[PDB]
This record gives structure tokens, sequence and C-alpha cells, in this order.
DNA sequence: TTAGAGAATTGGAGAGTGTGTTTTTTTTTTTT
DNA sequence: CACACACTCTCCAATTCTCTAA
């Protein structure tokens, strides 16, 4: 029964947290009119997203105490506010159908530690830092309901994850044979998991020292969200998990690894009819043309007929050997403003590239094959003359 | 022998007992009011000192230092015990939640016991660590190699059982432990009820913990060896005290590594060594009216290496080097040479002030770059990023010697710094973006013999102009023969070998330390220009421009060069709009060093 | 050694069994006419716990099916009697 | 006629035994 | 090596067979 549940040693009652965040849910009108989380209840049905964000500065300024009991027991309260959820989602329109159960995703604004100083008192608190993407691994099948087939008599049992082991029937029910009932792996159900090696942003670090870096645990409809080089304020579960001393020995080292269990990603540094009159519109202003090669590289000056050029170059030629692609050569002295013009214009394109012409190319112009590291297999890495395929490709030092 | 409760008796006598006069007299009982501190948990680390406990018992003090773990456990016991006398988050929760049921001590402990190393004992190098001090408490000094992250590590672990409802604790002792799988409680072992365990990560008592390196002092090791390096265990409140390349001296246990398993038949009796780490220790208005005083500039500038005459301007350009302009910023600056012009003697001064620096060769070096590396300890195999002389200068100056030298790779990274003040660096395939905006103080050779002036920059330095523009003063630091000058030199060094320090110079040098204070408040002021010196840098742009197109190394990084300049000269007058005279300053710096390169 | 728990006649007539369930829906409570659907709930949760506390060893099911032959036997017979009236 | 107490047969839980566990030099081809 | 697979071997006891009373 919901009244007689409370957190393990905790003596937070789980009936009470509920209500507690379904009043949250009812009442709160004022980010600064309906409820903000209901006005999403109700975006979400034609949506169709199977998840709830939520900010734990609007829980906090609504109650203390429930802000306060989410980020001590996450574990618990983040599956009672899913409870919660997913009761108000079909008292507020009974009628609609949602292929999952909605999962509510707490998180901060902004970063509540930096990665430097997470303790061990931080263990299973929720958390949010702020970090950069170094590596984001295969996305790796997790096992969540495992079906057993007994190998004699074609009997058949499903039986769920306890903490990550399986309880084994041992014997089959249909026919009684010991040992009789095995894992067919492919009739089992799998949840998505990815792996992200998480680094501490440049301006964070003290000075001069090598990044620290955590691991990240993103788990099904949030696996594949972030890339590499990306950066973001990602909010989880600090956890402390124990590693064996060898694969075939159940030993533990005393030390535990430590991981983010990912709840919540927010992407820092990534960023109709009205456009496409205010655009024919302009199109027939006077000078558009020199408009738009004005337009070009605010700081650089007087370059009128290389800016033209280049416009040009940007709007290229019709498509339909009937290459249609415009090419452009700038040349003069180091230093001058040709380095400035290429480093500005292959950002203000889609399918963009800029690479130097030298060895130190992060991407060079040929493609290559190379054994990609995480997994040790061939990899045929194009190069950015490829990558550019239906853009420009800015050359440095040519 | 020794019969340890008497001597637990003993050490709660001393810490119920001991007093020390501190704060001028007032007799405090110091342990007593860090009892109740514990008691309170107002503090969590006790740092009892072997110098106070010798002050009552030596022969205690000596069974400590013989036997310091023993008595690690004896001490912590005997401060449990006490704490109730002087008791006037999530695991107290627990602890609260605990009494509650009685109404595991190691669980229940929530305070940490620490020796502070007796002063008779001498600081040993980490050489002199012999295997007559295993399990006694040593002191040991050395340079900080490497420092892992901080991690939890288990002191007692707390598992629930799923069908009784019973809380059991494990508690652990070494590095390696099996953790409990079935319930070994009674009311499941004689129901039968196979219960299992599952481990409350919430309510079991973690530790801080951090495993470093450290190394011997370069200047201590014997003549043809390789320093040794000890590892050194910290927990609790002794983690994060040191960083990578620090002096520390370090109180510890000497321990033996007790592993397990395959490794025991592999090692026999020999072990591998850790330090158990108790205490690491790391080895003005009046000065404003002397700064006020408005000689500053040129008190300065003398006191910057009185070792070498003449270079006032160039000594000037190095004071506005360390000031920096406003933020870009950072004042690049190259002065090449002939081999021992003095010039290394230079930069060696600067990286000596200079709070955050590094000096470095580039060619070549069989050490870490200019970038960092990856090096490999393959006693664990885990690579790890290290040093690199850009990084370690990151929020200073670099100093490169023979700069003309530089391999490809390492003309391309410093590209990278001048361009944009970050570098990339792969640690096991994959890569990162590792962080360095040092200013760079470049010393060049010509690629052949003394300089020509008939030969310009690029053609007899040998380095190409993308680089060598990027330097806001390029200055040239010729030597010839000159009689009265080379003989004050020969007395200078004849002094310096006579007497081991420099001759009186008739005048003092500003204290370092007063330079760093000035340099750090003239940087803490944040200039801007107004458009009437707007106007006046134009003027002076275009006019300079003209001198320079007439004999060509001028651009507009010509006028942000003196636009940075003159902002670092408003930074040292210490006011937050810049003047005439900062433009001027500026102008002339960068015109004279032409002329010394002509 | 080999102290394994039986499930016979004494185990029923311990603390935990018959004497136990004479006391165990003291607390309960009922809905009745029009809600057998949630007593029966209700009930089957109480005696399924009252049958999880006398012997955790076997599931619900199969312990009713071992005590419903078992309550033949002569021992929990005669202490149903007591149990049924009083003693 | 139906059901409980004493004796006989066989399943398997548990104890014991045996076995398994980057970094340097030298060459070769091709890149400049 | 000390911690896991695989096999053998031992005795406990779980369930049925047979004789007797209600
Ligand atoms: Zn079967
Ligand atoms: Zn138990």
């Amino acid at each position: 029964l919901g009244q007689k549940l409370v957190i393990w040693g905790t003596d937070v009652n789980v009936a009470a947290c509920k209500e507690n965040f379904q009043r949250f849910l009812q009442r709160f009108i004022d980010p600064l009119t309906e409820p903000l989380y209901m006005q999403r209840l109700g975006e979400i049905n034609v949506i169709g997203e199977p998840f709830l964000n939520v900010n734990c500065e609007h829980i906090k300024s609504f109650d203390k105490n429930l802000y306060r009991q989410l980020i001590s027991y996450p574990q618990e309260v983040i599956p009672t506010f899913d409870m919660a959820v997913n009761e108000i989602f079909f008292d507020r329109y009974p009628d609609s159908i949602l292929e999952h159960q909605i999962q509510v995703r707490p998180f901060n604004a902004l970063k509540t530690k930096n990665m430097r100083n997470l303790n061990p008192e931080d263990i299973d608190q929720l958390i949010t830092i702020s970090g950069m993407v170094i590596r984001t691994s295969q996305l790796i099948p997790e096992m969540q309901e495992a079906f057993f087939q007994c190998q004699v008599c074609a009997h058949t049992t499903r039986v769920e994850m306890d903490r990550g082991r399986i309880a084994e029937p041992s014997v089959c029910g249909r026919c009684h044979t010991t040992h009789s009932m095995a894992l067919i792996h492919n009739r089992s159900l799998f949840s998505d998991k990815q792996m992200i090696k998480l680094q501490e942003s440049p301006e964070d670090m003290p000075a001069g020292q090598t990044p620290h870096t955590v691991i990240l645990f993103a788990h099904n409809d949030l696996v594949d969200k972030v890339q590499p080089g990306d950066r973001v304020n990602v909010t989880g579960i600090y956890r402390a998990v124990p590693i064996r001393v060898n694969p075939r020995v159940s030993n533990v080292k005393s030390v535990y690894k430590t991981h983010i269990d990912v709840i919540h990603y927010r992407k820092t540094d990534a960023k109709s009819e009205k456009r496409v009159e205010l655009l024919k519109e302009l199109s027939r202003k006077p000078d558009i043309y020199e408009r738009l090669a004005s337009a070009l590289a605010p700081s650089i000056y007087e370059h009128e007929d290389i800016k033209k050029g280049i416009l040009l170059q940007l709007f290229g030629g019709t498509r339909k050997k009937f290459r249609a692609e415009i090419n452009i050569l700038l040349c003069g002295d180091p230093g001058t403003s040709k380095s400035q013009l290429l480093q500005y214009v292959y950002n203000l394109v889609p399918r963009g590239q800029y690479t130097s012409g030298k060895g130190s190319s992060a991407v060079g112009l040929t493609a290559y094959v190379m054994k990609d590291p995480e997994t040790r297999q061939l990899v045929l890495q194009t190069g950015a003359l490829v990558l550019s395929d239906n853009g420009i490709c800015c050359i440095d030092e040519f | 022998l020794k019969d340890y409760a008497l001597e637990k008796e003993k050490v709660k006598k001393f810490l119920q007992e001991f007093y020390q006069d501190d704060e001028l007299g007032k007799k405090q009982f110091k342990y007593g009011n860090q009892l109740v501190r514990l008691a309170h948990r107002e503090q969590v680390a006790l740092y009892v000192d072997l110098d106070d406990v010798a002050e009552d018992d030596p022969e205690l003090v000596d069974s400590i230092c013989e036997n310091a773990r023993r008595y690690a456990k004896l001490f912590a016991d005997a401060v449990q015990e006490l704490l109730p006398q002087y008791k006037e988050d999530v695991l107290d929760v627990y602890i609260e939640h605990r009494l509650m049921m009685e109404q595991p001590a190691e669980l229940m402990r929530r305070f940490e016991l620490y020796f502070q190393g007796p002063s008779s004992n001498k600081p040993r190098v980490i050489r002199e660590v012999r295997a007559d001090s295993v399990g006694k408490l040593v002191t040991v000094r050395g340079i900080v190699t490497r420092v892992s992250e901080v991690k939890p590590k288990m002191v007692v672990a707390t598992y629930t059982c799923d069908q009784c409802g019973a809380e059991t604790y494990q508690p652990i002792q070494s590095p390696t432990f099996m953790p409990l799988i079935m319930c070994p409680s009674q009311e499941c072992q004689t129901n039968r009820s196979g219960g299992r365990l599952y481990l409350q990560t919430r309510g079991s008592r973690f530790i801080k913990f951090q495993e470093m390196k450290m190394q011997e002092h370069s200047d201590q090791v014997p003549v043809g060896n390789i320093p040794r390096s000890i590892t050194v265990l910290v927990e609790g409140e002794n983690t994060r005290i040191a960083q990578p390349g620090d002096h520390v001296s370090v109180t510890g246990i000497f321990l033996p590594i007790l592993r397990t398993g395959f490794r025991q038949v592999v090692q026999g009796l020999l072990s591998e060594t850790y330090l158990e780490a108790h205490r690491i220790v790391k080895m003005t208005r009046e000065e404003l009216r002397q700064i006020a005083e408005e000689d500053f500039y040129e008190k300065l500038a003398a006191s910057i290496a009185p070792e070498i005459y003449g270079h006032e301007d160039v000594k000037k350009a190095l004071l506005l080097l360390l000031v920096g302009g406003v933020d870009r910023g950072n004042i690049n600056i190259c002065l090449m040479g002939d081999p021992g012009v003095a010039k290394s003697q230079l930069l060696s001064y600067i990286d000596r002030l200079a709070p955050r620096s590094q000096y470095t060769t580039g060619r070549g070096s069989s050490g870490v770059g200019l970038t960092a590396a990856v090096l490999r300890d393959s006693v664990s195999g885990e690579l790890t990023l290290e040093g690199g002389a850009l990084v370690l200068a990151d929020q200073g100056v670099c100093c490169i010697d023979e700069f003309d030298k530089m391999a490809e790779a390492d003309r391309t990274a410093i590209h990278e710094v001048m361009e944009q003040q970050t570098i990339s660096i792969a640690k096991a395939g994959i890569l990162t973006t590792l962080n360095a905006r040092c200013s760079i103080l470049a010393a060049a050779n010509p690629a052949y013999g003394r300089y020509n002036p008939r030969r310009s920059l690029e053609q007899n330095i040998q380095l190409p102009a993308a680089l060598l523009s990027r330097f806001d003063l390029l200055w040239l630091i010729q030597d010839r023969p000159d009689r009265d000058n080379d003989l004050r030199l020969a007395q200078h060094i004849t002094y310096v070998h006579q007497h081991s320090r420099q001759p009186p110079s008739q005048f003092e040098p500003l204290d370092m330390k007063l330079m760093r204070r000035y340099i750090a408040m003239c940087r803490e002021k944040q200039p801007m220009v107004p458009e009437s010196l707007a106007d006046y840098i134009t003027a002076a742009y275009v006019e300079m421009r003209r001198e320079a197109w007439a004999s060509t190394y001028t651009s507009a990084r010509t006028l942000l060069a003196i636009l940075r300049l003159s902002t670092a000269l408003a930074r040292l007058r210490m006011v937050d709009v810049v003047e005439k005279e900062d433009v001027n300053e500026a102008i002339r710096l960068m015109e004279m060093s032409k002329d010394s390169l002509l | 050694k080999r102290n394994i728990p039986k499930l016979d006649a004494q185990r029923l007539i311990s603390e935990r069994g018959l004497p136990a369930l004479r006391h165990v829906f003291d607390k309960a409570k009922f809905k009745g006419k029009g809600h057998e659907a949630e007593d029966l709930k209700m009930l089957i949760r109480h005696m399924e716990h009252w049958a999880h506390r006398l012997f955790p060893k076997l599931q619900f099911e199969d312990f009713i099916d071992r005590v419903e032959y078992l309550g033949s036997k002569k021992e929990v017979q005669t202490c149903l009697k007591r149990i049924r009236l009083d003693l």
C-alpha cells in the first residue's frame, strides 16, 4: 500500500511525496494562466514524446522540502514523480494513449558542482555538472526481461532482471527436467544504453591543470542525444559501483568506480511564410547584390569584388559532366585578411568545412583508412573534400 | 611486549589532560576542544602531534613511531570512547535511525585521526626509507610526480536482506574484498529462506581516497642513479592537499601492499610498498608608497636583471610582457642573437621572476615537449596526460630557447597557441583539447654564425613569417667588442665566481615578491581607450606605416600591437584609461626595436 | 548440521501457524456486497503474508497444495479443533 | 469400507576431491 | 596460490507400500 511505503532508513513517505509532486503540478502557474507543466502535459498528448522536463528551481521555489528530497533521494523519488505524472496524465485527458509511461526529467539550469569537487558524500545524490563530451560509445543493448525456453518440451517463460542478475528457472514447470531451460537471447527484451566520457570545460579548469573526466551512462530514449566535441550541462545520479579484480573472480576492488546515471541533457553551445515573404521582398531591393556582398564579412575592409565572388560561390550555379561548383582562390601575404575571411565564411553555410593544407590539419583532404581506437576495426575516414560534398571547403595555407 | 588496554587508557589520559597555553596563555585543552568539535561533527580530522605526546611520555612516542598502525587504531578507539563525554547529512540520518533501532563501530565512527610527526625524526629522502622502517612512522620529502582523482573507498559496506529486513555490515581493510551474497542472519538460515543481500551505497561508509606518487628531488639523488619513487595512499582530509609538480613532506606509515591470489605465489616473500599518509605539509602601504614614487617604472626596469647592462628599453618591454594588455592581451615578444650573447641569461631571469612560467629549448627535447604527453605507468598500465611546457605555463609566460630549431610539430603547436590558445593531444587514440594561454618569450639564433644586418630577419633566422610576425616586438641582441663594457662584464663575472653573488650595483633591486605584488595589482586594473587617443593612434599608425613602407612587417597587427602596449603601460600606471604617454611609449618601443634590428 | 526445516504438523501447530492464523485478520476490514474481488485480494494478501512468515521456502500456491494435504494428520487436526472454539 | 501408523526404497543436499587461472632498434620502400 | 567448474561419494529424509483400527 502506498501510505505504508517509506524510503529506506529515510523517513520520507512515498505517498506524501507523490501527492506533493501532484500539488506542484497542479499549482505551479508562475515560472516568472494554466500550470506550466500541465500545459506541457497537454502538449505531450499531440507531440508524443515519452518525457516531461521539469526545472529543479521551480520545484525549490514551490517547496524547499520537496526539492531537498528530490536531490537527496532521486533513486526512489524520481520513480515516485514518474508515477505521479502518469497518474495526472490519466486524471487529465483520461482517454489518451501513449506507447510508454512518462519519464520525468528534473534538472537545475546551472551546475550545482564541478567535477573536481565531487566527493563520496555526493554518492546517490542528484547532481548536475558542466562538461564537454570526449567520446561516445556504441549503442549497448542492455537486457530488461530474460526469455527462457525448455530444450526438451518447448515450454517458455519470462523473468525480470532483479539488479542486473537473472533468476534462472533451474527446472521446467511443464516437464520437470532440471537444467533444461535455456536463455533465448533474441527473444529476450533489451533497452538502449550508451557510455559517454565527459571532460570539464576549459574555462572551469584550474591554472595549467590537465582535465578531469567522468563517465556517463544514458539509457533508453535519452541514448544518442550528444556527440563528441559538444558542450552540455548534464543532470544525473552520482553512482558508485564495485569493479571486479579479474573477469573470472567475484572479488571486487575496495576503491569504487563512479559514473553519472544521466537523467537530463541540456546543450549549452549549439545555438516560415514570414521568412519567405521577407526574403522575396528583399530580393526586389535595389542593389541587393551589393547589399549581400557587403553583408559578407563585416570585419573585413574594402574587398568588394572578393566578397562578390564569395557570394556567387555560396549561391553556386545550376546543378546540371556539368559541374556547377564555383572555385575561388584568394592570394596574398601571410597575416592578411584572407585567413580571417575563410574562418568566417566556412560556418556561414550548411555542409561547410575548414581545413589546413599542411599536415597538422585535423581533417585531411585525402580519404584514408584507420583502426577505430575504441573497437580496433577498420573505418574509412573520408577527407574534408568528401565531407563537404554539397558545401564549401575552405582550404587555408593552400 | 605491550598491554594495549593500558596503552589505550594512557592515551585517554593524554587526550583528556593535555594543555598547551595557546592564544597567548589561555591554558587551552587543545585536544578537549577538538574532541568537543568532533563530537558535534563540526570537525572530522584530528591531527594529534607526537611532539605533544613527548611532553609526558617519550616511551609512548617511541611505541607509536615503532608500531604506528596499532597506535593509530588505539588512538581512534580512545577518541571514539571519549566523544560522549564531550558531547554536550545522509549518513548522520542513518546513524540516527540505527540508534532508534538500538533504543558496527567503524561505521558509526565519523571522524579520522592522524599523527603529525615528531620534530626529532629527521625528514628522510625516499631512498633512505629502508626495509627496517616497515610498519613505522616516517617523514619523507619529495616532488609529487602524479596525483589521481579523488575516488570513494569502501570502509564499511552495508547490506539489506530482502526476506528478513535486517541490515548486515562488512568492515573492509584489504584493497580487495568479497561482497556478501546470501543472508547470514539466523532467521534466514534456520528458515532456509533463500534471502539475499543488496548493497546500500547510501547507508554504507565511504571515504575520500587518492593515490599519488612521490619522487626524489633531483639534487639529492646519488651521482649515477635514477631518482627513486614511492606510492603514497591518501585518505580523508589529507586528499587534495597535493598537486603534480609540488614539493611536499609526508608523514606516514611505510607498509607493504598485500596483494591477493595469483600475484601472491608469483611474488613470494617479496612485496611492493606504499606510504600511508597521515600528514602532508607543503614546502603593505609603505611599499605602495615606494611604488608611488614616479621613478617606479625605471626603478622596476633597473630591478630587472642588474646582471645585464644596457637594453633598458628591452627591459621595459619585458615588464610590459609581464603586465599584459587589455583582454588577445598577451604581449608575445622575440629577441634574436648569437649564442652566448647573454640572451639565455635574460630569459632565465624572466623565468625566475615570473609567478607561473617555463623555460625550454625549441629543439627536440627527450622530456615532455611544448605540448603535453601521455605516460603509461605500467605497474597499473593506466595512461595519463602530463606536463607540456605551454600547459604548465598556462596563465603566465613560456620561455623558448633556440626557437629557430623547433620541429614543424612544435611550430604548428605554437601557431595554434597564437591563434586560439589551446592545443590538441591524444591519450589512447581518442583526443581532447588542452588549454594554454601563455605568453611566448622566444630566443632564436642566426642560421649560421653572427648576425649580418645586410640580410633580412626571416631569411637570416630561417623562420616562417606566419609565426615570426605574431610577436609584438622583435629585438636583435647583437654582440660586438667594446673595451670598457667588456672589462665591466668581466669584473662582474669574476666577482660572481669569487663570491657566488652579484657585486654591489650602487642601487638596491626591488624585492621580487614586492614586484610580484605590484604587477598583480597592476594586472587587476582594466584600462579603456578614449576616442581622442584612438585618433592619435590612427595618426601615429599611418605615419609609422609611411616609415615602414619607405624602408614590410607592418599591418593591422601593428595597430593592435601598439594598442596592446599602450593598454599595458596604462596598467603599469595603474589607471583605468590610457593617455598620450602610453601611445608614445608603444610607438617608440616598436620603432627602436626595429632600429635594434636595423 | 542438516538443520533443514520440513513443514510438517509441528510447524503448522507452532506459534506462527494456526495460532497466528486465528489472529491475523483482527486488523483486516472488508467492503462486503458488490466488492468481493477486492475483499478476496485483501484476504489472499493477508494469508499469503502469513504463509510467507510461516514457511518462506515455498511459493504460496505450492504451500497451499502442501498444507491442504497436510491438514489430514492427527496432530494438526487436534490443534485445529482446539483453535476452533477454544482450549 | 476408509483412513492413520510403522517399515522400505530412492532423490538429492552437502562434503570432499581434482583441476584450472606503449618503446626501441633495424629494415625497407617511398615520399619529399 | 586461493577462488571457481566439474565429478564422485556419503547419509539424511521425503514419499510410497503394507498392516491395522475406526
Ligand atoms: Zn520442459
Ligand atoms: Zn535475511
